[PDB]
């Protein structure tokens, strides 16, 4: 995660469709070998038998997902990454959101248009393993805030001074400190009426 | 390979024992212990088979995203040569039906507008009896080569579905072997029988914009076919002329495929390609 700094801003198309599609194919294959799913079929073949499809869900326009306003967005090892609009008027119970993979086992008797019949609640990660080192830790107390630590008017940092005091207080063990620490989005920075360095 | 079979070609059998029972539904039927006693013959000439150029009208259910047939045209020519130009007429008969899925009430005197008529047509009660009149009919025509439209995905899967649902009588009578359970398929559906679909040998030739049938006779036989929304046929049922106007309809659109196969000749092609690669030719088609 990251240890050194960085090495680019320079995007390819292609890397990223390559990006996208490892993805797809990943959360795919997990739940396939999960839910023994018999085999997926490309999005744009027409049976008339309910067949279960994999993709990416995502809006059909710019704008806030509707939900009659869905498209299915296949692999490319399956349905070439063919696009097909799915009708979730039959489907009973889901929960959507742009760019997640989803098995449905909708029916598609024209190669159109799917209709939902049934979605696949995606399955967790398995959890940490932990070990006898890790159950040899007597309790301790965790500390995490979340910036801004400055008013909305303000640069003395008052509330940064008062978690300061309260860190001292309780003298807990660990204190998760999350970011902005000058926002961006402050006014005064806004403006760019500093007198002195971001940095 | 061991036998130096390549493609199509005169094959001549020694030692024909008879089966006692039959197990396929054609006229002839021969035994053979092992590979070795077929031997291959050349000089001789092709024999003409038959051709069924067939084109049918789904439809979906009302109800929930079913497809459902209702219209089934079909043309025939028994003597097709497979060397020679493609014969004119490109049939000598053929055979039509129509019927109602679930309740599209038939038009008032419908029959009785039919025999005043006098056209080819037979009017069957279900969808059940339509599927048992075709494969009757195509049994006792047993076209070896059954050419359409998109039946590679769409009309042969469709028909094969219904003809499950519907559990018509004797399924296995679209393929010349018999066989008792349904099958579950790329070409086990239609087994014996050639099946031809215009679009896949119009790429393999000619290039268009689309390879929809509407484009494809533009762009070959330079002539408009009207196309009708399945959306607009809903209420079509209600009224005897359109009816009628729609199963004309879809004759013509089997007289176009059949018409766009046979000038495009490509029976005579995939012979010739089989013949030259020596693979299968329902492989080749």
């Amino acid at each position: 995660a990251l240890t050194g700094s960085y090495k680019s801003m320079f995007q390819k198309l292609p890397d990223i469709r390559e990006v996208l599609t490892c993805k797809i194919e990943e959360l795919g294959s997990e739940l396939k070998e999960h839910y023994k799913i018999e085999a997926f079929t490309p999005l744009l073949a027409p049976a008339q038998e309910p067949v279960t499809l994999l993709g990416q869900i995502g809006c059909d326009s710019n704008g806030k997902l509707n939900n009659k306003s869905v498209i299915l967005e296949g692999d490319r090892e399956h349905s070439s990454g063919a696009q097909i609009p799915v009708d979730l008027s039959e489907l009973k119970e889901y929960s959507l959101f742009p760019g997640q993979v989803v098995i449905m086992e909708g029916i598609n008797t024209t190669g159109r248009k799917l209709v939902a019949t049934k979605l696949y609640e995606g399955v967790p990660l398995p959890f940490y393993q932990p070990t006898e080192e890790d159950a040899d830790f007597e309790q301790s107390m965790v500390l995490v805030a979340c910036g801004p630590y400055t008013t909305s008017d303000s640069i003395t940092y008052d509330p940064l001074l008062d978690l300061i005091a309260v860190i001292n207080h309780d003298r807990p063990d660990v204190c998760i400190l999350f970011g902005p620490f000058l926002d961006a989005k402050h006014e005064q920075v806004e403006n760019c009426l500093l007198t002195s360095p971001f940095e | 390979m061991n036998r130096k079979i390549k493609g199509p070609c005169w094959l001549e059998v020694k030692s024909p024992q008879l089966l006692n029972q039959p197990v396929s539904w054609c006229k002839v039927e021969a035994m053979a212990l092992k590979p070795d006693l077929v031997n291959v013959i050349k000089d001789v000439s092709p024999p003409p088979l038959v051709v069924m150029a067939f084109s049918m009208k789904t439809m979906q259910n009302a109800k929930n995203h079913q497809n459902e047939i209702i219209a089934m045209a079909a043309l025939v020519h028994h003597s097709f040569a497979l060397d020679k130009a493609a014969p004119k007429p490109p049939f000598q008969s053929h055979f039509c039906v129509v019927s109602k899925p679930k309740d599209c009430i038939f038009p008032y005197a419908f029959k009785e507008v039919i025999e005043k008529k006098n056209v080819k047509v037979e009017v069957a009660a279900t969808e059940r009896t339509l599927l048992g009149f075709f494969l009757a009919k195509v049994h006792k025509i047993d076209p070896d080569i059954i050419v359409g439209h998109n039946i590679y995905g769409f009309e042969l899967e469709v028909l094969l579905q219904r003809i499950n649902v519907c559990k018509a009588p004797h399924w296995s009578k679209i393929g010349r072997l018999k066989r008792s359970n349904m099958p579950k398929g790329e070409r086990n559906a239609t087994c014996g029988r050639m099946i031809c679909d215009v679009e896949i040998s119009a790429k393999e030739l000619i290039r268009c914009k689309s390879y929809h049938l509407s484009e494809l006779v533009q762009q070959i036989l330079k002539t408009e076919r009207v196309v009708i929304p399945m959306e607009n046929i809903q209420n079509m049922y209600s009224e005897s002329s359109q009816l009628l106007y729609l199963l004309e309809h879809t004759w013509k659109d089997a007289k176009f495929i059949l018409q766009i196969m046979c000038e495009l000749n490509v029976l005579p092609l995939a012979l010739q390609i089989t013949n030259i690669a020596g693979n299968i030719m329902s492989r080749t088609l």
